RNA sequence: GGACGGUGGUCAUGGAAGUCGAAAUCCGCUAAGGAGUGUGUAACAACUCACCUGCCGAAUCAACUAGCCCCGAAAAUGGAUG
């Protein structure tokens, strides 16, 4: 996996898309539309990690909130806890109502049945 | 399991907890995943799962002595004929009939490349055909006994065949070079070793479950109950046309050889 | 011989991303299936391994204590415990 990130609606900055490869395998600037095309939605906000592979003159991204980003829009909180396990930097408390709403976009990709389960990964990974 | 310090990681206690699953339900099969990987054997869980549902474990799953020792039958150490259990061995407990959940498992298998060292379970054959693949080491296939031979300028493999047999095992180079061809050959699932329903013992031999056989074995035993039905005019409403003809096809017959014309 | 997905783990930093350094170690989906044991490239690139299983079949491992021996142990005209 080759790890670009984004903020939303953005394109062709100098170091993001170049010494991390144009995408399309030569080309920045079909990337550079492709993801901006996608990922114009709400305003740029908080950052999501976002996922490049590369195929024969073809670029394909992952995003699916990827789940710090999902954590992230749900929050409305850019970072993440830094001084750990225990009593965050910045105010981000989640909310139960938030983590099961998360959860049931992430259950096909947390191959998932049942809510109650998939809550758990999340509020382990959202509290650590 | 999470707790990996060392407190229980049981022994009595999932015993007992698979000893009331065999007890809570009248179908018990003993079946192989070993060939399968982890999540390809979740999905055959997944479905199993919702019918009625499968546990494992290990000496703890012989203890087919112990629910045994609670009722009355066999399908336990004892009166068992040789128990079916194999290494990697799990246990499917259910309400689902014992020829259905053969079908189940062993129809749908899911696909999954072989493997180097690995016992073909199956012949695995390569077709001829192009490649696709330009001009490069066509040689590693000849080294594979896969003649191949560049046609248009590309590399093509000469004719099909069967390049390993069932029970054989595959080289590293010919699992490589089938890979590269994107030869997925081997089928992967839970194999079933036995099953017990209500005293009685089945084998996979029988699991597999003929059945076609008895499609023409019915059409020849109808056959045999229409012939009978024909020739021997007995009327209920199937047989009665046929036989009306017997004395007619008889007397129409003893027109053919013969010497009168009337 | 088995290891899917969240997710190219959060910090930090050209840089970790399992594998410089430091959070943190949960779970869905599961019969087993750790946010990983050592090998990588400037960095990107793969293989094994935790756990679990087979094959094998019977003792194993940890730890205290003690004896003798061994080691430390090179000198002068020629070898000995008389």
């Amino acid at each position: 996996d080759v790890f670009v990130r984004v903020t939303g609606g953005e394109v062709g900055a100098a170091s993001s898309l170049a010494p991390k490869i144009g995408p399309l395998g030569l080309s920045p600037k079909k990337i550079g539309e492709d993801i901006a095309k996608e990922t114009a939605k709400d305003w740029k906000g908080l950052r999501v990690t976002v996922k490049l592979t590369v195929q024969n003159r073809q670029a394909k991204v992952s995003v699916v909130p990827s789940a710090a980003a999902l954590v992230i829009k749900a929050l409305k909180e850019p970072e993440r806890d830094r001084k750990k396990v225990k009593n965050i930097k910045h105010s981000g408390n989640i909310s139960l109502d938030d983590v099961i709403e998360i959860a049931r976009i992430m259950r096909n990709r947390s191959m998932a049945k049942e809510m109650a389960g998939t809550v758990k990964e999340i509020l382990g990974t959202c509290v650590s | 399991m999470a707790i990996k310090r060392t407190k229980a990681e049981k022994k009595v206690a999932y015993d007992k907890k698979l000893c009331q699953l065999l007890d809570e339900y009248t179908k018990v099969l003993i079946a192989v995943a070993d060939n399968v990987g982890s999540n390809q054997l979740q999905e055959i869980r997944k479905g199993l799962r919702g019918d009625s549902i499968v546990l494992m474990g290990k000496n703890t799953l012989i203890r087919r002595c112990i629910k045994v020792h609670a009722d009355n039958t066999g399908n336990k150490e004892f009166l068992e004929l040789m128990p079916l259990l194999v290494g990697n061995v799990g246990l499917i407990f259910t309400k689902g009939d014992l020829k259905e959940v053969r079908e189940e498992v062993a129809k749908y298998k899911v696909g999954a490349p072989a493997r180097v060292g690995l016992v073909a379970p199956v012949d695995v054959v390569v077709p001829p055909g192009n490649t696709g693949l330009d001009p490069s080491q066509t040689s590693f296939f000849q080294v594979l006994n896969i003649p191949t031979k560049i046609n248009k300028g590309t590399v093509e493999i000469i004719t099909p065949v069967e390049l390993i047999k069932k029970g054989d095992k595959v080289g590293s180079s010919e699992s490589a070079l089938l890979a590269k061809l994107g030869i997925r050959p081997f089928s992967y699932g839970l194999v079933i070793t036995n099953v017990y329903d209500s005293g009685s013992v089945f084998s996979p031999e029988v699991l597999d479950l003929t059945e076609d056989d008895l499609m023409e074995k019915f059409a020849s035993g109808v056959s045999m109950v229409a012939s009978v039905s024909l020739a021997i005019s007995y009327p209920t409403i199937a047989a009665a046309p046929h036989m009306f003809l017997n004395g007619y096809k008889n007397v129409l017959a003893v027109a053919v050889e013969t010497e009168y014309s009337y």
